[PDB]
């Protein structure tokens, strides 16, 4: 994206907080400074795949979520002589 | 005089009906827009470059600049939201395991490839090469290029993951945990999902899967043999590269003015009179380029339109099975495949087709005792003399037992009745 | 104007002395006291984001 | 957490905001005044000064418009998505994966706010996973028993019939599978003696 001046490129990585482009997220971590470094999509995770293993489930959660939508705005009306022409 | 298409007159009977014997699965390609191209605007240098003077005399028109720029800032976070909300759909990154046996299927032209360098499949790297000094003009007048927050090979990554989730799991990994399973188990439950038992599937399973090969073989040459197979993802790319062009070249015009360049009025035309001049030109660019950002507002709108499509097609196609009708396919969608592509994702649709149908004689109910009987689950047929039970997709003739139908009342009110005998085993 | 000046590979003919380009901004001239053709090219520039 | 309700009422008191900002600006004229120019200016050529002001800011309110429309279809959008959702996830049980909460859905509780809509998604996610050895189907006396509503299991010894969502091992029985055809065509079958009441 460009030139960074002011934080240090680090190796491991870690999420990311403050994005930055082409992959370079920043974040402000441990004294205390400013770093960045390539975000990580998540945990690596490799399912025991087999031709005679199955996953089943022996118990069960009931989560409640929350989801904001918005609906409408604020109505606004203009008067033009009003706006344009102010006394 | 366009035709509407062909011309065919089903045979409609009271008593005919049409059972399939076979099936096929085809794999369909669908192509959706997520991502577009970040561009932002130099204001001044736009307006005016390599002038002092002008510099100094654009802060007294407003502050439009601003709101360009702030517009430009949002078209370019949704655009970078767009590529998160349909492909950073897990939090959970997927291995696909070294053995690649998954019952007979062949999944090497859809799963990554680790010899070339980039991580992409065969049919990414045929979406990658189709999808395309004029670059350096734009940035010297004010128009730049954003490099997307997720690169390439991030959104190769995710898809990857996507896919050994839907393989080795199916829709599991999607609601909660990833709960391993193996493939042709995967494919009786999307079978059992649209209707058809899970003994066609486990009686059938190589054939299921030559055909399954053989769709994919066959993709990865049609997406090559049509030029504008990607044009849904080249016409944005185009559409940009135009309102760039079209931009710049509105710096061309006098709008009224004696000449378009600033430093041709500034030497000769002493600053007095240059004023009358040089704004004639300045409110013709300002509208010209706030004219281009209401546009792309409207094409930023269109774009995020269809990521939400394409994120919900992602939720329900690909991390389960939807029953939507002509939603995740042409028919009975059995399952889909995401690949990422050049501001856009590729969806395959593995999708159930039934295919050399053959006529019986049906029945709304039979009568043995006295009492009707009406199937539990199917639908009663003939093959002329004896009735049988078949399921309404696939034409498997089973024996009439005291299972495969109920009784409920009497056999006089059904219109349609036919007597039979029943099995009790 | 202000920009920079380097040495340019274009072929100019001997009666043409300037060039432009699509919005007719002048790209490259020709110094008056010795034949050389330059390539005008604007000042570096870009955006600071913090 | 309230940010997707925030940010329409920031877009539109930036917008107000700008709108006004706008009467303060000359559009290339000497003063952003009226009176002002009417009094240090002749009537004749005032015209040519106060004309520049008056299309400034009827351009300036001509692009709120546009931009208000533009945002209005987008609030549209939202609106309908809502009206689906309130359909769908509230008034019903939808099977839409990632469309009434991440997960199984079980129900949808609607909350009013400013300018919004809550949905509190009371979901379904499996737990405590553990592995079994699985098997395509069984044959008892050389016809293949396939499930009719379930999956096979085996604890090493012993097979199974289990739910596709829940641990619950019960004995393989008759009303539990149904045959079709015998085991020489299905890849994985393995013996297994089924039950008969
Ligand atoms: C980070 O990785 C690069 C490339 O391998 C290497 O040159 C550099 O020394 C590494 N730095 C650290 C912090 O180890
Ligand atoms: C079953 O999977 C294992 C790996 O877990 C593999 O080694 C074996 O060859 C596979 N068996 C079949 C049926 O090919
Ligand atoms: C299921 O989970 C709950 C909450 O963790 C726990 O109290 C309960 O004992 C668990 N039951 C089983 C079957 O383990
Ligand atoms: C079903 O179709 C396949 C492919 O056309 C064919 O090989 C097979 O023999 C057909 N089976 C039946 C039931 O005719
Ligand atoms: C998968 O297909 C490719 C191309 O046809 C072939 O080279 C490869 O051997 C196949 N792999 C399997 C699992 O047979
Ligand atoms: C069923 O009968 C109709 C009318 O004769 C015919 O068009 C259709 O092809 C038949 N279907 C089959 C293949 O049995
Ligand atoms: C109908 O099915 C029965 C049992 O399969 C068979 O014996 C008979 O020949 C069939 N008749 C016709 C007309 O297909
Ligand atoms: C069915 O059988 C009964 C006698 O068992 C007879 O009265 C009735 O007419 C028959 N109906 C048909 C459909 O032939
Ligand atoms: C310009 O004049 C100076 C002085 O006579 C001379 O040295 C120089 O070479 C001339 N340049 C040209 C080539 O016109
Ligand atoms: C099943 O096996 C996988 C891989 O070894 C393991 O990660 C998972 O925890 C196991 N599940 C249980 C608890 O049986
Ligand atoms: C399997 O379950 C049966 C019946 O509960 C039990 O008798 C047997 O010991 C179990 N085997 C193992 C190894 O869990
Ligand atoms: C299943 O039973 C048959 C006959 O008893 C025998 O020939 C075959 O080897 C058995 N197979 C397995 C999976 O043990």
């Amino acid at each position: 994206a460009g030139c960074l001046i002011g934080a240090e490129y680090v190796n491991n990585s870690y999420e990311c907080d403050i994005p930055i482009g082409a992959g370079i997220c920043a974040s402000y971590q441990t004294s205390q400074s400013i770093i960045a470094y390539t975000m990580s999509l998540g945990a690596e995770n490799s399912v025991a795949y087999s031709n005679n293993s199955i996953a089943i489930p022996t118990n069960f959660t009931i989560s409640v979520t929350t989801e904001i939508l918005p609906v409408s705005m604020t109505k606004t009306s203009v008067d033009c002589t009003m706006y344009i022409c102010g006394d | 005089t366009m035709s509407l298409g062909a011309e065919n007159s089903v045979a409609y009977s009271n008593n005919s009906i049409a059972i399939p014997t076979n099936f096929t699965i085809s794999v369909t390609t669908e192509i959706l827009p997520v991502s577009m191209t970040k561009t932002s605007v130099d204001c001044t240098m736009y307006i005016c470059g390599d002038s002092t003077e002008c510099s100094n005399l654009l802060l007294q028109y407003g502050s439009f600049c601003t709101q360009l720029k702030r517009a430009l800032t949002g078209i370019a976070v949704e655009q970078d939201k767009n590529t998160q909300e349909v492909f950073a759909q897990v939090k959970q990154i997927y291995k696909t395991p070294p053995i690649k046996y998954f019952g007979g299927f062949n999944f090497s032209q859809i799963l990554p490839d680790p010899s070339k360098p980039s991580k992409r499949s065969p049919i990414e790297d045929l979406l990658f090469n189709k999808v395309t000094d004029l670059i350096c003009a734009q940035k010297f007048k004010g128009l730049t290029v954003l490099p997307p927050l997720l690169t390439d090979e991030m959104i190769a990554q995710y898809t990857s993951a996507l896919l050994a989730g839907t393989i080795t799991s199916g829709w599991t990994f999607g609601a909660g945990p990833a709960l391993q399973i193996p493939f042709p188990m995967q494919m009786a439950y999307r079978f059992n999902g649209i209707g058809v038992t899970q003994n066609v599937l486990y009686e059938n399973q190589k054939l299921i899967a030559n055909q399954f090969n053989s769709a994919i073989g066959k993709i990865q040459d049609s997406l090559s043999s049509t030029p504008s197979a990607l044009g849904k993802l080249q016409d944005v790319v185009n559409h940009n590269a135009q309102a760039l062009n079209t931009l710049v070249k509105q710096l061309s015009s006098k709008f009224g003015a004696i000449s378009s360049v600033l430093n041709d009025i500034f030497s000769r035309l002493d600053p007095p009179e240059a004023e009358v001049q040089i704004d004639r030109l300045i409110t013709g660019r300002l509208q010209s380029l706030q004219t281009y950002v209401t546009q792309q507002l409207i094409r930023a709108a269109e774009i995020r339109a269809s990521a939400n499509l394409a994120a919900t097609k992602m939720s329900e196609c690909v991390l389960g099975q939807s029953k939507r009708v002509d939603f995740c396919g042409k028919g009975y969608h059995l399952m889909s495949f995401p690949q990422s592509a050049p501001h856009g994702v590729v969806f395959l649709h593995v999708t159930y087709v039934p295919a050399q149908e053959k006529n019986f004689t049906t029945a709304p109910a039979i009568c043995h005792d006295g009492k009707a009987h009406f199937p539990r689950e199917g639908v009663f047929v003939s093959n002329g003399t004896h009735w049988f039970v078949t399921q309404r997709n696939f034409y498997e003739p089973q024996i009439i037992t005291t299972d495969n139908t109920f009784v409920s009342g009497n056999c006089d009110v059904v219109i349609g009745i036919v007597n039979n005998t029943v099995y009790d085993p | 104007g202000t920009g920079v000046l380097t040495e340019s590979n274009k072929k100019f003919l001997p009666f043409q002395q300037f060039g432009r380009d699509i919005a007719d901004t002048t790209d490259a001239v020709r110094d008056p006291q010795t034949l050389e053709i330059l390539d005008i090219t604007p000042c570096s520039f870009g955006g600071v984001s913090v």
